[PDB]
RNA sequence: UCUGGGUCGGGGUUUCGUACGUAGCAGAGCAGCUCCCUCGCUGCGAUCUAUUGAAAGUCAGCCCUCGACACAAGGGUUUGU
RNA sequence: GUUCAUAGCGACGUCGCUUUUUGAUCCUUCGAUGUCGGCUCUUCCUAUCAUUGUGAAGCAGAAUUCACCAAGCGUUGGAUUGUUCACCCACUAAUAGGGAACGUGAGCUGGGUUUAGACCGUCGUGAGACAGGUUAGUUUUACCCUACUGAUGAUGUGUUGUUGCCAUGGUAAUCCUGCUCAGUACGAGAGGAACCGCAGGUUCAGACAUUUGGUGUAUGUGCUUGGCUGAGGAGCCAAUGGGGCGAAGCUACCAUCUGUGGGAUUAUGACUGAACGCCUCUAAGUCAGAAUCCCGCCCAGGCGGAACGAUACGGCAGCGCCGCG
RNA sequence: UAGUGACGCGCAUGAAUGGAUGAACGAGAUUCCCACUGUCCCUACCUACUAUCCAGCGAAACCACAGCCAAGGGAACGGGCU
RNA sequence: AAGGUGAACAGCCUCUGGCAUGUUGGAACAAUGUAGGUAAGGGAAGUCGGCAAGCCGGAUCCGUAACUUCGGGAUAAGGAU
RNA sequence: AUGCCUGGGCAGGGCGAAGCCAGAGGAAACUCUGGUGGAGGUCCGUAGCGGUCCUGACGUGCAAAUCGGUCGUCCGACCUG
């Protein structure tokens, strides 16, 4: 029912943001965003709670060299709230998710933004805190 | 609305104005503007700093 | 060949005479069209832009994620000081268009009205409209404005009201004063007449025209840039720095075998100063002027039912660039063309406005007074001046 | 001639962050004098404290001044149904 | 193709269309038309990938291919290769095909063809040859005319000013997701819609700085290295000395606001209705009909008009209406 | 289709027309990683010197005549012809 | 072949000595440029190619691998002041 | 371009070879530790010499081959009258 309310967006294709789930995982490089017609010369970028494609680019040898979704949690751009209010996290974070929006993994480390915790419910059941 | 207090500084933050700095330790600031917002990411400590309100308590200046 | 990767074109193609435009005060190009059913009412109103600050209110949409939630939007000050009447114009439509049959001015004429006859006021011996009053005082001059009034209201179809801006109550230096053809949509041409006539040398003010809670539109002059490159004025891509004739240009113009250039290939020139018309502004608050019963009462201009405060819209130390509005002022969501101090018009709604956002009504819960000369931090003097205490100065 | 604008000055706002000088029983300490007294006196001494949210800038493209000054029908080229 | 030629195909034969491939000829150019790609940019074509409107099934829904009006709006980000071409990864409604001197070098790059220096393999006694590979190898000139973007202007309206009209040109918006419908219609089950509504987003267009960010030589205010005014104070030099914060102004989907309605109809589906005592959307006549076309909204405003104001008191003047010479 | 390690079937590798190896070194040619940054996403702002205007001084290339387009034919892509 | 800083005949400032900024000046600070810079988040995703720019940089104290012709690599790499 | 004769010139730093001194171990052969020493067609680097890259500026230029940054070498097969 609710909308995204679109924020600015501070994470291309190239981005290597840190895993925050127990997975196994220290690294996420995107390698392109979910829900993107594209321009020419314009690459994706992919802002608070939206839905990446990303490689474990250091940790468990079991998830690294393989794609898997991912949901970004923080990121180190400020954001425009609907009320006025700026937000940045001071990092870049994700966590590794499926398809259906299931987290693969079963805790959080560090806060998680009331955006992603609003769209993805599961994220925002395992999450510590909010925004 | 909701008038919050500069974390490094003090000033009341009207709803307009202000940033809003959530750490990864898990807990949030507020920042009246790019002044007090680098003066605190710049690790400085307010209570050594003449114009802050946290200054003036410590040194009882007024009243 | 073709194109490899297609892509959108930079700019649009149907708003590209980029050149200066020949007027300074917006044009209304098309009034709304007149049912012959409502009351007379005029369809226009020319403000000037003052300045832009915060508005605080909850939103009443149900269904949205913001639903009930306090938001903050970006609003623009227009002073809306009321304007005199001095003259009416007809209009019959002809096979070839609508052209005027008789313009009848009033017998007293503000010298704010008359300064902008004279493109030299000091020179001049200020003598227009001189022999045109006589009209108003002798018999023959009646008869024939009766006359005139007769054959307008006979044959005319379309009439309008001049009206011209009190430049005396703004802050601005110029003391010309802006005259407008407003389109009057009401009832018969006979009436419309009537209460055209009714009006004349009488003031107009905002609330007359406009109301709160209604969508608008604004017409204006574009805040000029000056000469551009086709970077800036188009939105073209970067060149790489490799380029040797330079990277902030166009680089393939046409083809061969058409020995031309096009219209639609981007070219340096003229950006800004261009005539606009936008469409959908909402009017958050139609504000009265300063007025004294006892003493000055400011609150009516920024107090609201959730605040009850004695501030203003004017921030302090005023408005940047503009002055200090004492006027009646309109305030609308979001940003509207031209710069400080810029005469705009604003236009009734060419369009049914029937929507779910613009029949919202509008309930505002705190209106900003922080100074916008930087980082202002205090609404108002008095809570400065709590907060800060005793100063050296005292 | 809605008397107007200009210069200066005063406030409002705002930027930076606490001015020179003075005083201190603050000050890691050190030296001289001698009433060898080392909280005795006199000196050097990063810095600190009160004066002091002080000092400094602020329209040249910010707002009010109606506070002081002079000036403000004057200069040249024009066009006829 | 379970039955069945024409739902979708189609052998043995046969008729055409295109110059977006290579071919043949040498017609223009050897007193020189700069020889591939890639980047940028504009326009055009339909042999339609997707979106609008429809006809079709071996169309129950979903999915789907076949065909029609249809080029308005879209047709992406990357690993490899100089590559066109080619393959893969991911997103998406789709990643459809092309032309404009195989568009585009006084626009750019020079990566490899294609000078001169060299290395390797084959051939030749040899100098040397290699659509056999590798490396380094100067990309000149616009101030001329036209075209285009802007800017003064120009002939008429007796002169100027005013508010306006309009012929003409340009034109703009596009697509998708979530909730409800609804786990409903349909379907043995698995699966699984659609219309109207609500919230919004992709790309594009026009603006603007209240907030966030950027710039910052107000060289605004502190802090500092070297040196120089004897020192304190106040300063300056070191092509902007360096480094914090920073007013105003410009600026970022890096912040914010807005983006519209009618008419005629195409394909198609129909009404009445003979030709053809029956039947038929068609022969007369009539209805509904869309990203189509036109107009409206919007930009400019014609060797085009509009009514209105003042029209040279002068120290010499100069004009406007009337009448009869 | 790049880089590195193994296989030999080597159009046409190969032993002073020298083969293999090789510490140090190379303004020699390539592949990957760390940090770094406007190369880019996506451009924006500031400074100096020009470009702009004015006073003075003041050239050169080029020049059949000159310069608005659609189609046709032509010597097979016209500013002139229809 | 002066003084200061400085390892230094490095760069920068100053004294003796030399000069008018290098074939002209004035007024604004438009677009293209030439030469300098700065940029939120990502960090080579641009490009034939990290082209260009940027990063590290002096000194003191620790530490320093593979290989090797045992000489080197080496200021290796990486840390603190 | 090369050979010869006769003259001139080449800051400041890093690595620390032969040789030597002292201490410790050894039964000898000799070996380790701390110093002294400044050799090298040695390294960073100025003057000098040359011209990689930006295929930068200019390209009817300052110049019929110049300028800026970045560059290789700088005690010897060095530069030069």
């Amino acid at each position: 029912s609710g909308a995204k309310f679109r924020i600015s967006l501070g994470l291309p294709v190239g981005a290597v943001i840190n895993c925050a789930d127990n997975t196994g995982a220290k690294n996420l490089y995107i390698i392109s965003v979910k829900g993107i017609k594209g321009r020419l010369n314009r690459l994706p970028a992919a802002g608070v709670g939206d839905m990446v494609m990303a490689t474990v680019k250091k940790g468990k040898p079991e998830l690294r060299k393989k794609v898997h979704p991912a949901v970004v949690i923080r990121q180190r751009k400020s954001y425009r709230r609907k009320d006025g209010v700026f937000l940045y996290f001071e990092d870049n974070a994700g966590v590794i998710v499926n398809n259906k929006g299931e987290m693969k993994g079963s805790a959080i480390t560090g806060p998680v933004a009331k955006e992603c915790a609003d769209l993805w419910p599961r994220i925002a059941s395992n999450a510590g805190s909010i925004a | 609305m909701k008038v919050e207090l500069c974390s490094f500084s003090g000033y009341k933050i009207y709803p307009g104005h202000g940033r809003r700095y959530a750490r990864t330790d898990g807990k949030v600031f507020q920042f009246l503007n790019a002044k007090c917002e680098s003066a605190f990411l710049s690790k400085r400590n307010p209570r050594q700093i003449n114009w802050t309100v946290l200054y003036r308590r410590k040194h009882k200046k007024g009243q | 060949s073709h194109r490899k990767f297609s892509a959108p074109r930079h700019g649009s193609l149907g708003f590209l005479p980029r050149k200066r435009s020949s007027r300074h005060r917006g044009k209304v190009k098309s009034f709304p069209k007149d049912d012959p059913s409502k009351p007379v009412h005029l369809t226009a109103f020319l403000g000037y832009k003052a300045g832009m600050t915060h508005i605080v209110r909850e939103v009443d949409r149900p269904g949205s994620k913001v639903n009930k939630k306090e938001v903050v939007e970006a609003v623009t000050i227009v002073e809306t000081p009321p304007m005199v009447v001095v003259g009416i114009v007809g209009y019959v439509e002809t096979p070839r268009g609508l052209r005027t049959f008789k313009t009848v001015f009033a017998e007293h004429i503000s010298d704010e009205c008359k300064r902008r006859f004279y493109k030299n006021w000091h020179k001049s011996k200020k003598k227009a409209f001189t022999k045109y009053c006589k009209k108003w005082q002798d018999d023959a001059g009646k008869r024939q404005l009766d006359k005139d009034f007769s054959s307008m209201k006979k044959y005319c179809q379309v009439i309008r009201v001049l009206a011209h801006t009190q430049m005396r109550l703004l802050p601005l230096r110029q003391k010309k004063a802006h005259l407008m053809e407003i389109q009057v949509n009401g009832g018969t041409v006979a009436e419309k007449l009537d209460w055209a006539r009714e009006r004349l040398e009488q003031q107009v003010p905002v609330s007359q025209v406009f109301g709160q809670d209604e969508m608008i539109d604004v017409i204006g002059v574009t805040k000029g840039k000056g000469y551009k490159g086709v970077t800036s004025r188009w939105h073209t891509k970067k060149l790489p720095r490799k380029t040797h004739r330079g990277l902030r240009k166009v680089a393939c113009i046409g083809a061969w075998h058409p020995a031309r250039v096009a219209f639609s290939v981007a070219r340096a020139g003229q950006k800004g100063y261009h005539h606009r018309t936008e469409i959908n502004k909402k009017i958050y608050k139609i504000g009265q002027g300063y007025l004294i019963k006892d003493g000055k009462l400011i609150k009516n201009n920024a107090s609201t039912d959730y605040d009850l405060s004695d501030k203003s819209i004017n921030p302090l130390g005023g408005f940047v660039h503009y002055g200090e509005v004492t006027n009646d002022f309109v305030m609308l969501k979001g940003c509207v063309v031209g710069t400080k101090k810029r005469v705009l018009t604003l236009r009734k709604s060419l369009l049914v406005q029937t929507k779910r956002r613009a029949l919202e009504k509008i309930d505002l819960k705190f209106i900003d007074t922080t100074s916008k000369f930087g980082h202002g931090r205090f609404q108002t003097v008095e809570e400065k001046k709590a907060f800060m205490g005793p100063l050296k100065k005292d």
